[PDB]
């Protein structure tokens, strides 16, 4: 039950990955998660507010 | 056909109208809802009053002097002794409760000023001395507000809460505080600030009494000025509207 | 607690220097020595923490910059190490013209500043 | 990978992208091409390293105690916590709560103290590390019962090899580990006020299982953590002042950043 | 015996590697995962969001609220100067400690647009209009108003909207730029002037406050990891 | 998973579920919301660490002898049992008969005892760790011809590496272990009484093989036990008092319990 | 001959395992057997006792 | 030869760990499991049963 | 594979492929055959060990430093460089713009100093070599609290193993690594002149961890670089004279070539 | 995912390669990049010079 | 564990060997490559210009 996955390049390639134990808490860190969401922190109005638009109208 | 500048907010047998405000800010996203029963823990069943704890409180003013360094309040123990949301708080051991801010200060088109409203959760205070942690009776009083200082406090043996508005009595830049949920009230353009708060925590539930969820602080960046001839004396008022409200562990009253 | 820390740009206050006994919850002073400014927004005391250890030190004072060496005629100035308390730029003249002084000026420490004690050649 | 940037020309109309409401506490989201003429770019630059994993991922020195093989100081003890060095503290605090499993890494390394005694030959020494969760029997002596280690986890490390290191689940009562606690552990409001009451994670000793020599050595050993699988919540702004106690958030009022000649100069 | 080969680099330990090890506790039962609210995935939405920059940290300012404040006032001129300080994110004093700085001030690298946001803290009847400039290196500073308009400016009118955004745009030669001082990687200056003047009616205050926020556009970028100057340590907080 | 609970509301019936009998001997199966209103909970809670072989799968000291390179004790011998220590007696004795594979390790560590003689240079030392079945010619000297090994199970190991470490079978003519026995080991009732009956598991020799120096060194060598693949039976009460021979039951009679100052006394 | 087995994970992944020893007594102890059955010792009455029923009629 | 690279936390004993190791006695015949009554496959159906609470824990 | 031969006869053509013009600054294509009778022959000669990536796949040492367990110099720094030995430099300087990543290998070797101090005995070294990159606290001496390695990248390593080595990216903020650089850093056009411009690589810091033993031990670093996967632009003339500063081009004027007895000797 | 190649061999055989870590920086460099293009240096008049016609007509 | 056995060479730095080894920097973002003209990809190709040959090399 081997893993193959994508290694990390350059722009303008694959590598394998077995599990040996048990616990799931003792795998490799997971270096590959490029996810952004900041809608929670930025733009946090209830309205929403369009950018070219007056924000007080 | 309207303007986005009004609007009312209604909540349990209360109603706040702004007339002239900025945009309500909502948390993290998130709008404060109950507890799911598959994130609970507590076996018994939890009590909802509803009508009687969601409404909104209006706790005793402030003044805003010209050289007034700032304001806190800790959200619980604010409204620990405020109608029927203070009496379940008691007698209940466990407690869940979202928050609905409505800061208000109104002033004349010749009167000039900026506060930062900033909702901060787990707001840890430091203390004036390094060897103690603060007192409650320095940290929190309720039914009353507690101010900041301009000039750092003298350390020595005792148990004070360092006020330093610049470092927050947190050890952080006071200008960095735009990370929590903030609103800011600008004498010429705002009159008020609205501010929804979930509920945020480790745990399912918490006390109340031997924990503060969030705390709220109102800090006049821009100072207060104005002409003579005109008012002086500007107040600031805070409303804080509980939501969705629940508690768990009905047993002896007092949390002794 | 032991000697309070020593600082590259601070030096204790008199009472502290002859002090050799430190209780739990004593506070000392440092102050600036020759050649560096006092930085507004750090504070220089240090209190004695319960562990007889001291409370952290960061330094209290920045070096200071003596003036402009300003523009030599006929001729160029290196600067290559920047214009601070101990520093050393370098005087030199186009093919054709015959440099006439010191070669050098270091930026030293002349009454209550720092000044560049070499005078500027003529070239 | 980064937004590429949108080609614009010029503008006469009644949209004004730049004239905002700061009060409203929303960010603004104009880009460049809303106040000039811009041309169209490709950006292959990516948010690989910003990932707050990676930022977290990296092993860092959180203490290090001695213990000797002769006299009183037989054996050393620590309780764990991840606030008594600066840096990890620091970098653990820009959020309030954080859910990880850990990596942990010790560095063993002996030192022959200077004695009279002479014929001194020394064999290779060996060391146990041992953890003890709240509520075990602490060793009172080097040569304890409790070093047994029935369920207590332990290792023996020879010296001359690659350092030891064990994988720790979240190990956490709490939904989340918590880096600030606002509120006493009596239900009375007095007691032990801050992150010092949710601080039970256990405690740790080391001792030699032989003294090897018949001359004094003094061993160090020093441990390395390191978050894996990262989950924070609620960013909190980066500490301004110094830190002082590992159990309390007393600090010194410090200046909010440094100063300069006048509000125009470009020089600090 | 499955004949094998050490390889340079074995039983050595690497503060940044990635391997599996076995695990001290065995089947823990580990405590599931509540939704908290606030979730974040990565440190650039933090160096997006507002945060207040002191531009007049002159002297004993730092020590007050008076380091966020920008005092412009009413003169008998017109072309003078409010404030000025150099595009360094992480290095300036201005934006060293600012959320993007203390952000910036753990990696070497950084690229990208930056946005600067200018509250009016004035009354409802002061009126005013002002020159915000970028002017990228080359040349000094802009020492006048009519050197500063060549550059890279935008005109702000004080109305009933009572903020403006000037955009500083990425104009580097290379792809990224060193956060610590470098001249090579040079970043430029910014500068305020006043477009004509700040008109108030009798019975009003005629010296008012503007209020800086600095936030990262969505191409900001950062590189390589470093550890911070700022946090120092002499011996462990106990 | 432990099992969820499941929402309940007012009751005003017949069925009584909190009033039962104990004299049955029958442990009541009733839940909170016999007895209370409750609401609807998802557990995940799982019972992963309860499982018997868990608890007993972890390595435990259950002795440690020393030897030496010089004069009259030159090996050592020890009669195998799990009975010498406490901690992994105690976690045994929770059931009456066991049966389980075994893996054992050893760790070996030497020592430099203090002597007059100089010029001492150690080279690497061996040592011979080996089993005797009941039965075999048990060494009487160091330099003996049993060391040979021909079917005894035997190991060597230098100093400086990995510890050594091998698996055991059940190894039992029982169908399980007995961790108690009630009877004699004579059909007349008199003799060896209890479970030092039943224990007949062999002998354990360890020596140096080298002298390795001119100076004496002393080697201690500590034996831990792990149970793997354990299946038990008939489940008994912990053991109260402390246990005082390895080969009897015999204890000094302890109170049932530790005293508080009243029966209406929340503190101990 | 691989066997490849589900980890240990948290509520609300695969590892691959060969066996290199002849001798059975020898693989690694099996840590993932939950299985209960309190019947034996708890509720050890000859005849069913129902929970809402009196226990002595 | 197979390049390898030997990893931190190589040559070490940690008393809860989980590896196969090479038997001392190989082929050995195990005596067959009878059925014994009361098998407990769990420490918590021990923890279910009903135990006297010593509740007058006062004094003597 | 290099081109077969073809095979010619005679010829009394109009085509010249021997005349050409060198003016025009193009080499010419001529091959054998042109200029004679030639056969058929077959080459399977291969031009594998000439591309460009082979010819600087090879581990040099760039440079090598010292440090001791006692005294003042208690540890080491060099700011990064390619440039302070020759043979790789100039193997490099044959191109204009490169682009590789890079194989790093540390050779540490220890050295007991000469002392008075009697009854020696050390125990195995560990060193500890840290990498800060440009704008890092640089460590003011041996126990600072930088050492702690919260993200600068760290190697641990004991005496008595296979050296360390790790594997460096691109990590150039330039397109390309230069090689020369014909301007200055300030517009201005003074100051820093040359390719110390684009030199910002970092610092590099090697210690002991534990002193050892009671008698100084000096223990020397070499650094030893490796280019992978290398990108080559613009070829450039091979340095005919003799590197005098690794900072600057300047050199000391020396001959075209060596010198022979007449321009009809063919002996050097 | 293992990668079957071809070795260095005489004139007048297959290895097999499987990359272990995530980063592709940390690869085996490539030793097998057998290609040539010297119309860039020699040769770069812009008009075509045949090599039998006289340079100069 | 699985049984090994090291072979001679083992723990031996050779100049000219080939190995994959753990990056100090992991998931660093390279900068991406421009086309610069004059790429190389191999040495023969500058062997085969022209280069002025010095005949005369008779003392001074
Ligand atoms: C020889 C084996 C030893 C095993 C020691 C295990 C120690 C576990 C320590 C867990 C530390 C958890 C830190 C949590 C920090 C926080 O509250 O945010
Ligand atoms: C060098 C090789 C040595 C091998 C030694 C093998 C020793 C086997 C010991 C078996 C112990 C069995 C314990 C049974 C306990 C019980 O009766 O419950
Ligand atoms: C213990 C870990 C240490 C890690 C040290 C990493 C050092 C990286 C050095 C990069 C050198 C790059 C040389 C470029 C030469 C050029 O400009 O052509």
């Amino acid at each position: 039950g081997a893993q193959v996955s994508t290694q990390k390049t350059g722009a303008h390639i694959h590598y394998t990955n077995i599990n040996y134990y048990k616990d799931a808490a003792s795998n490799s860190a997971n270096r590959q998660d490029f996810t952004q969401d900041p809608g929670k922190f930025t733009e946090p109005v209830k309205d929403i507010m369009i950018k070219s638009l007056p924000a007080l109208n | 056909g309207y303007s986005d500048r009004a609007r009312s907010i209604t909540l349990g047998n209360s109603t706040i109208t702004t007339q002239e405000c900025a945009n309500v800010v909502v948390g993290y996203g998130v709008w404060p809802d109950y507890l799911k029963d598959s994130e609970a823990t507590a076996e018994d069943q939890p009590t909802q009053p509803d009508v009687a704890t969601c409404r909104f409180y209006t706790l005793d003013s402030v003044q805003w002097q010209k050289t007034s360094p700032g304001w806190w309040w800790k959200l619980p123990d604010a409204l620990s002794n405020l109608g029927l949301f203070g009496q379940n708080m008691q007698y209940h051991y466990l407690g869940r409760t979202g928050y609905t801010v409505h800061v208000q200060c109104n002033a004349s088109k010749f009167h000039q000023g900026c506060l930062l409203v900033v909702c901060v959760p787990e707001a840890e205070m430091g203390c004036a001395t390094l060897d103690n942690t603060p007192s409650s009776a320095e940290l929190l009083g309720g039914d009353s507000a507690k101010e900041f200082a301009d000039k750092p406090v003298a350390s020595g043996s005792n148990k004070l809460v360092q006020r330093v508005v610049y470092n927050a009595g947190m050890g952080v830049g006071v200008g960095n505080l735009t990370i929590f949920p903030h609103q800011w009230i600008n004498l010429r353009t705002n009159n008020s600030a609205t501010i929804v708060m979930p509920y945020t925590n480790s745990v399912p539930m918490d006390n109340m009494f031997r924990h503060n969820n969030v705390t709220l602080m109102v800090i006049p960046f821009v100072p207060l000025d104005y002409c003579p001839g005109s008012t002086t004396y500007v107040p600031i008022t805070v409303t804080i509207a509980p939501m969705c409200a629940e508690y768990n562990g009905l047993r002896l009253a007092g949390h002794q | 607690c032991e000697v309070p820390t020593r600082l590259n740009s601070a030096s204790l206050k008199q009472p502290y220097i002859t002090q050799n006994y430190f209780p739990v919850g004593t506070v000392v002073e440092y102050e600036c020595r020759p050649g560096y400014r006092r930085e507004p927004s750090l504070s220089p005391k240090l209190t004695c923490l319960q562990n007889l250890k001291w409370s952290t030190a960061v330094e209290f004072c920045k070096k200071k910059s003596c003036p402009n060496p300003g523009e030599i005629r006929n001729g160029q100035i290196d600067v290559p190490g920047g214009i601070l308390f101990g520093a050393t730029i370098s005087f030199s003249c186009n093919t054709g013209y015959k440099l006439f002084g010191s070669t050098s000026s270091f930026c030293l420490i002349s009454g209550s500043s720092v000044q560049w004690s070499d005078p500027l050649p003529e070239c | 990978r980064v937004a590429d940037t949108v080609g614009t020309g010029p503008t006469n109309s009644e949209a004004i992208p730049a004239l905002t409401a700061a009060e409203t506490g929303h960010t603004s989201q104009v880009v460049p091409g809303d106040t000039m003429q811009t041309r169209h770019v490709k950006n292959y630059h990516s948010r690989s390293e910003s990932t707050i994993e990676n930022f977290l991922c990296r092993s860092a020195c959180v203490y290090f105690t001695e213990y000797e093989n002769s006299g009183a100081k037989r054996y050393a003890e620590w309780v764990l916590t991840p606030r008594q060095a600066a840096q990890l503290r620091r970098k653990l605090e820009f959020f309030t709560y954080v859910r990880f499993d850990l990596e942990l890494t010790f560095v063993i390394t002996s030192t022959q103290q200077p004695s009279t005694t002479q014929n001194q030959d020394a064999q290779i020494l060996t060391h146990q590390i041992m953890y003890v969760p709240p509520g075990g029997p602490v060793p009172d002596k080097v040569d304890s019962y409790v070093w047994q280690t029935s369920t207590n986890p332990s290792v023996f490390w020879t010296e001359g090899n690659a350092p030891p290191r064990m994988s720790i689940p979240f190990l956490s009562i709490g939904n989340a580990y918590s880096n600030f606690y606002d509120g006493w552990s009596e239900f009375s409001r007095n007691g032990v006020y801050g992150i010092n009451t949710l601080n039970n994670m256990g405690t740790l000793y080391a001792r030699h299982v032989n003294a090897g020599s018949t001359g004094p050595i003094k061993s160090t050993i020093r441990i390395y953590f390191k978050p894996k699988h990262v989950k924070a919540w609620i960013p909190r702004p980066p500490r301004l002042c110094q830190y002082e106690k590992a159990k309390n958030v007393n600090f010194q009022p410090s200046g909010v950043t440094t100063t300069r000649q006048s509000i125009t100069t470009m020089t600090n | 015996g499955l004949p094998t080969m050490n390889t340079p680099g074995s039983c050595q330990f690497l503060t940044s590697d990635d391997f599996q090890s076995p695990s001290a506790m065995p089947q823990y039962d580990v405590t599931p995962e509540m939704r908290i609210p606030g979730e974040v995935k990565n440190l650039m939405e933090i160096a997006e969001v507002d945060s207040v920059v002191p531009v007049q940290n002159v002297g004993e300012k730092v020590n007050s609220m008076e380091a966020y404040q920008i005092p412009v006032r009413s003169n008998e001129g017109s072309g003078t100067q409010v404030f000025g300080f150099p595009l360094q994110p992480g290095y300036s004093s201005v934006f060293s400690r600012t959320l993007l700085g203390e952000i910036l001030n753990y990696y070497t690298h950084w690229s990208g647009s930056i946005k600067l946001t200018f509250m009016f803290c004035g009354s409802a009847m002061a009126t005013g209009k002002f020159l915000l400039a970028y002017s990228p290196p080359g040349a000094g500073a802009p020492t006048k108003r009519v050197d500063a308009m060549l550059g890279t400016h935008v005109v702000w009118d004080v109305g009933l909207q009572s903020s403006c955004v000037l955009c500083i745009p990425w104009i580097s030669q290379t792809h990224y730029r060193y956060v610590t001082s470098d001249e090579y990687t040079a970043g430029g200056f910014i500068t305020c002037w006043y477009q004509t003047n700040i008109v108030v009616p009798a019975d009003a205050q005629s010296s008012c406050y503007i209020m800086c926020f600095v936030s990262a556009c969505n191409d900001f970028s950062v590189r390589l990891l470093k550890d911070t100057p700022f946090i120092s340590q002499q011996n462990f907080f106990q």
